[PDB]
RNA sequence: CGCUGGCAGUCGGCAGAGCGAGAAAGAGAGUGGCGCGGACGCUACGCCGCGACGAGUAGGAGGGCCGCUGCGGUGAGCCUUGAAGCCUAGGGCGCGGGCCCGGGUGGAGCCGCCGCAG
RNA sequence: AAUGCGAGUGCCUAGUGGGCCACUUUUGGUAAGCAGAACUGGCGCUGCGGGAUGAACCGAACGCCGGGUUAAGGCGCCCGA
RNA sequence: CUAAAUACCGGCACGAGACCGAUAGUCAACAAGUACCGUAAGGGAAAGUUGAAAAGAACUUUGAAGAGAGAGUUCAAGAGGGCGUGAAACCGUUAAGAGGUAAACGGGUGGGGUCCGCGCAGUCCGCCCGGAGGAUUCAACCCGGCGGCGCGGUCCGGCCGU
């Protein structure tokens, strides 16, 4: 990536879009974990509508 | 359906039929009851026709969605904010009506009513030829207990 | 890849896409072109004003080599040589001016639309526009004419 | 990374079945032998597979060390346990839990040791 | 006279060849083509300039 | 029944990119934890700038960006880009420039190093502001392409400078009837 | 990634030679398989033969 | 001696005769197989009452019990011995049809594997 | 269809198990007065939860683990201990297109998955 | 002011360009299941309950089902009441 | 006057194919520009497959014979000289059921059949208790091997750094 290609006339290796792809350790890294919400993993079914009368 | 009264219609928002709700009365609601005339069968409700239609019928309507009114802190959540925090809140203010009505009327869902039990006269009548539409004033609660 | 287009999913279907009443015919509207004058004349003045008739004068046997004048704007004029010329001028004391040949990097005619850094110059072009050798003669250069 | 091989092995791969409204995996490290992120045994640093051994009897835990990962013939440690089905139900626990070794396949190897040593009992 | 052959460009070719290449040294990249490489020493599998001869 | 009408119930809007490429899915992964995750409503603009289009994300000019990140108040922060800044070569002076893109050219690139800027990627950014915060959002000129000259109100109206299609442009390509007042009209 | 490491040469009996080479950055080229299919399927039709009636 | 299944809920079908095509009984031109009728005149596609009815989207089975066998289990087409290693832990929910062109030979082996591996086979008795 | 809803927190003896509640924000840090144990999950193109809705010619769009033929890969795929094809008052699955098994007939080739092409 | 509803905006675009019927208004004609208009709703494109039958009338519009209740119509027998 | 680079669905000799597979592909896979038609110019088909090997059914018996019945060949005549596989339309016979509003159909049941469940004493799994048994057996220690982790606050040595 910093030096060309030498047999080839102007050609470099390509550009990464993603240098560090490995989301697992980018999510539960302590920078990215104090920014966040609680998290809401607690169901809430429907209720059965009972008549109150 | 004519198109000046379907576009009353769905500002009352009746969409269906046997769909029931809770209008305040001055002269420009009149003028759109009168134009929704024939096809309406409205009155004056009684109390205990808001309790019932409230307790067993009430819908709200939060985050656009039709939510059944099984616990007090459901109307304290939307409601809160024009003190109306409970079903006796939500009775009262729409019983009596109050500064909040307008918020009050538009949290509660349309109310989905059955068909009456009984039998209707006749549809396609006003109520003073012996049939359905229009104002019936003090008789409404009578379709209330037999639709509800 | 046959298998994406609309024809295999229009299989089944009586008319093909293409109408119960007003049938895929062959020519229903003319061949073409046809038409512009009568029966296209709305589409042909809504969409292409100016497609009838003569404007100007002929010219018999015009070679377009003749007119060849490739034109480079003063906001380009920097990216012809090099950075280490530019930056040796920057650098430089004794007020010595690079010189840029247009027509060597293939421009004929020098016009002048951007800015110029505060530095001087030797033009040489074919052409200069008006405003492209006051630009030059405002930041202090030369503007050489060659043939 | 291991997210990124998976972007390319979940559809693509050599080992997957896609039939009768299912999808499965043939991978040799694979327990459960479905098609997923978190049980593909090829993909992550740390794997843990169960298989039967080579004889009649026994039950071979798989791990993968840390240093050689492009070295695929001396990344697979193997060991064999020949004992009771309680004491193996132990072992291999204690071998994911005490060790932190990818904690989230303990009962998935539990369940397939259970598996193994009742396909090792005399049929009726 | 059908368009039998198609022309790609020249920067996307050797793109796809380093990402063929680099999909090469990794692997369950190479385990999932099927190749039995489960005893294998190194995956860049580099060896001395006598195997020419 | 219920007279609704059911034309516009289906919103068209993107929910995930139409692109297969995977770097780009993992970053889609990523900001779709983080918009959810985060009240920063700059994690939702980027993931829904991830969802679009190429037209969608035009390519920024260097020089659009230094006179973007030029103006006061916003010095010290990095830039935003879901799109690729290109090097722009009428510019002479690159001040240094945080900058976080999708792709960077050879050219920009270069100019921007030799500044001293950093460039980031998409994960550097979500590592260093999670948030986003002391960022400058940045888009290019979606306008600037070249379909948007034969868009409006079509040409051979009044008062309309649409650019029509034509096979070339010359003396006798479409400039005599609709065009002139000596040949029949002029719109 | 940047990390580039160092691959033993092995001798033809199979065993490490004395030589190790670093690891080319090719192999670190981003890895895209659609860039791949749309490469090869394209190339693909290139050394076909025509076909009519 | 049978194997039981994890769980065997009650099975809900809403329909389970065939949607024979329309006019499928007066030629043998018009095979069993449904096509979905696009004439101006058709009485099926306008709904016309006792006629031969359409296969919408309401008649779709319960997705817990959707593509299970009356067994309880759901199935999986297997070729050879290595494709019960895949089953043995979906062991209770999903059991193994062996294909019909696996010859008896390996077939009975098949059998053997997954009576010690627990496995259902719909079709034990096939082939011998 | 919408909520452009929720889940990377499976954070475990390097442990402390939560974000449904009417009321913008932290179960924050410091500074002074025995028993070795804990179901499932997460093909994130996946899984889960709330509501509302469902006519259709011409026509348009999407999804097909619907179907046919051939090619590149792949199933240490199937097969003279019986392939393709065909027949069947047999057992089934799928809303459906269709498909898988059982019996018979037959005698030599055939199919599944990822892409490609007509 | 009341009531109700998330809106705004840009490309590309098929089919259609024979229509017909009804309350009211209305032109020509003795009149027409005739010819020609306005408004709104239908049929065409649409099944269902009723008018015995039935393009348009009355009611009501449709995913697959169970329970209950109705509309317009009915309740001697056909034929539910 | 003048070579080369350029053209080539005819001819001779070749090679190949993401082409077609006997209603396809040339009209023509075969005694095909043949049989046949038109005075003529011209028009112009249909038509592949026993078996591995003819081993192509000797002999007995009825009939004038075509045809059968035995016998025999073959892995197989359920391959018998237009013979691989042998569908549908249509027909013969057997078996079952039914029958005065032409037949057929959708929904809902009922009856009779044909087969299947290889049904006909009815599911196992985990823990604990009790009772009869059997092992070369548990925990804890010792030795050796392997693996994981290490803020070994900062142990020694290496490798890499868009
Ligand atoms: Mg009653
Ligand atoms: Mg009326
Ligand atoms: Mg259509
Ligand atoms: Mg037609
Ligand atoms: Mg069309
Ligand atoms: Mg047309
Ligand atoms: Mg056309
Ligand atoms: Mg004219
Ligand atoms: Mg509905
Ligand atoms: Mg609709
Ligand atoms: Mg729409
Ligand atoms: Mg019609
Ligand atoms: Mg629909
Ligand atoms: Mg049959
Ligand atoms: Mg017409
Ligand atoms: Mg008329
Ligand atoms: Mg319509
Ligand atoms: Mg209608
Ligand atoms: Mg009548
Ligand atoms: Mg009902
Ligand atoms: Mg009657
Ligand atoms: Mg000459
Ligand atoms: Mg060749
Ligand atoms: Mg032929
Ligand atoms: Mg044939
Ligand atoms: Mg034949
Ligand atoms: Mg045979
Ligand atoms: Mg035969
Ligand atoms: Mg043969
Ligand atoms: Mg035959
Ligand atoms: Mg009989």
């Amino acid at each position: 990536w910093r030096k060309a290609a030498s047999l080839k006339s102007n050609y470099n290796l390509p550009m990464h879009k993603m240098l560090n792809t490995d989301l697992s350790r980018i999510l539960k890294s302590p920078e990215i974990q104090r920014a966040l919400r609680a998290p809401r993993k607690k169901i809430h079914r429907r209720v059965l509508k009972k008549n109150p009368l | 359906v004519s198109p000046k009264v379907r576009k009353v219609l769905q500002l009352l928002r009746l969409r269906q039929i046997f769909n029931g709700t809770f209008v305040k009365l001055n002269k420009a609601s009149i003028n759109m009851l009168r134009i929704v005339e024939p096809y309406i069968a409205w009155g004056y409700p009684n109390l205990k026709s808001v309790n019932e239609l409230i307790y067993k019928r009430g819908y709200g309507k939060i985050n656009k969605k039709r939510i059944a009114l099984t616990d007090n802190t459901l109307i304290a959540r939307s409601l809160g904010k024009y003190n109306i925090i409970c079903m006796e809140d939500l009775i009262h203010e729409i019983y009596t009506v109050g500064k909040h009505f307008k918020e009050a009327n538009n949290f509660l869902w349309p109310f989905k009513l059955s068909s009456p039990r009984g039998g209707m006269k006749k549809k396609t009548t006003h109520f003073v030829e012996g049939g359905d539409a229009g104002n019936r004033e003090d008789q409404i609660n009578r379709l209330i207990r037999r639709m509800n | 890849p046959s298998r994406l287009r609309k024809t295999r999913k229009l299989r089944g279907h009586v008319s093909h896409g293409h109408g119960r009443i007003g049938k895929h015919r062959k020519h229903p509207g003319g061949r073409g072109n046809a038409g512009g004058m009568h029966h296209h004349r709305i589409n042909f003045d809504k969409y292409h004003p100016g497609y009838f008739g003569k404007v100007g004068m002929r010219h018999y046997h015009l070679k377009r080599n003749q007119s060849f004048c490739p034109t480079v704007n003063l906001d380009k004029l920097w990216t012809l040589v090099s950075e280490q010329t530019r930056v040796n001028a920057a650098k430089n004391k004794t007020g010595a001016a690079p010189i840029i040949d247009v027509v060597r990097s293939g421009y004929y005619k020098v016009l002048g639309k951007g800015k110029l850094p505060k530095q001087p110059v030797i033009v040489k072009a074919k052409f200069f526009s008006r405003r492209a050798e006051e630009k030059i003669k405002g930041v202090g250069g030369a503007c050489v004419l060659v043939a | 990374s291991a997210h990124l091989q998976w972007m390319v092995v979940r559809n693509c791969s050599s080992f997957l079945i896609k039939r009768n409204k299912q999808t499965y995996s043939t991978e040799p490290n694979n327990l459960k032998a479905r098609n997923s992120f978190r049980y593909n045994g090829l993909i992550h640093r740390k794997t843990v597979g169960v298989e039967p051994a080579a004889d009649g009897k026994g039950v071979v835990v798989v791990m993968k060390r840390r240093s050689g990962q492009r070295k695929p013939a001396t990344s697979y440690v193997r060991t064999t346990i020949n004992k009771n089905a309680r004491a193996t139900l132990s072992s291999i626990r204690h071998m994911i839990r005490k060790n932190k070794y990818h904690p989230d396949l303990r009962m998935a190897a539990i369940r397939r040791a259970s598996a193994i040593l009742r396909s090792q009992k005399p049929v009726m | 006279w059908r368009r039998w052959h198609r022309r790609v460009n020249t920067t996307q070719k050797r793109y796809a060849i380093c990402s063929a290449l680099a999909a090469s040294a990794l692997p369950a990249l190479v385990m999932s083509k099927g190749h039995r490489i489960e005893e294998v020493p190194e995956l860049p599998l580099v060896v001395e300039d006598k195997v020419e001869g | 029944g219920v007279d609704i009408r059911h034309n516009k119930d289906r919103k068209v809007r993107r929910k995930e990119p139409k692109s297969q490429d995977i770097y780009l899915r993992l970053l889609v992964k990523l900001y779709r934890f983080l918009a959810r995750r985060t009240n920063s409503t700059f994690n939702q603009v980027v993931l829904k700038r991830l969802f679009m289009s190429r037209t969608n994300r035009p390519p920024l000019s260097l020089s659009r960006m230094i006179r973007k990140m030029k103006l006061p108040g916003r010095e010290n922060k990095t830039a935003v880009v879901v799109g690729t800044v290109t090097d722009d070569v009428r510019v002479q002076e690159v001040p240094k420039l945080k900058v976080c893109a999708l792709r960077v050219t050879s050219r920009a690139r270069s100019r921007i190093l030799k500044a001293g800027g950093k460039i980031l990627t998409f994960d550097q950014l979500a590592l260093d502001s999670p948030k986003g915060r002391g960022t400058v959002l940045l888009s290019g000129p979606r306008k600037g392409r070249e379909v948007y000259r034969h868009f409006g109100k079509a040409p051979g109206t009044p008062h309309s400078h649409t650019k029509p299609y034509v096979r070339s442009k010359g003396r006798k390509f479409e400039r005599a009837r609709g065009r002139r007042a000596s040949r029949g009209y002029k719109n | 990634a940047c990390a580039r490491p160092l691959i033993s040469v092995y001798s033809e009996k199979g065993e490490s030679s004395g030589k190790n080479v670093t690891l080319p950055a090719v192999f670190k080229a981003p890895i895209r398989p659609d860039i791949v299919n749309f490469v090869h399927t394209n190339l693909r039709k290139n050394n076909r033969q025509p076909y009519a009636v | 001696a049978a194997l039981r299944p994890l769980v065997k809920p009650k099975i809900v079908k809403k329909r389970t005769k065939k949607f024979i095509r329309h006019q499928s009984d007066r030629y043998v031109k018009i095979k069993r197989n449904w096509r979905k009728p696009r004439g101006i005149d058709n009485r099926v596609r306008r709904r016309f009452k006792g006629q031969i009815l359409m296969p919408n989207i309401g008649y779709g089975s319960n997705k817990k019990t959707k593509h299970m066998l009356p067994s309880g289990f759901r199935k999986f087409l297997v070729h050879n011995v290595k494709e019960l290693e895949v089953l043995l832990m979906c062991n209770k929910s999903y059991c193994a049809e062996i294909a019909h062109n696996v010859s008896s030979k390996n077939r009975k082996a098949i059998v053997e594997r997954a009576a010690q591996l627990a496995i259902r086979v719909t079709n034990p008795n096939a082939r011998l």
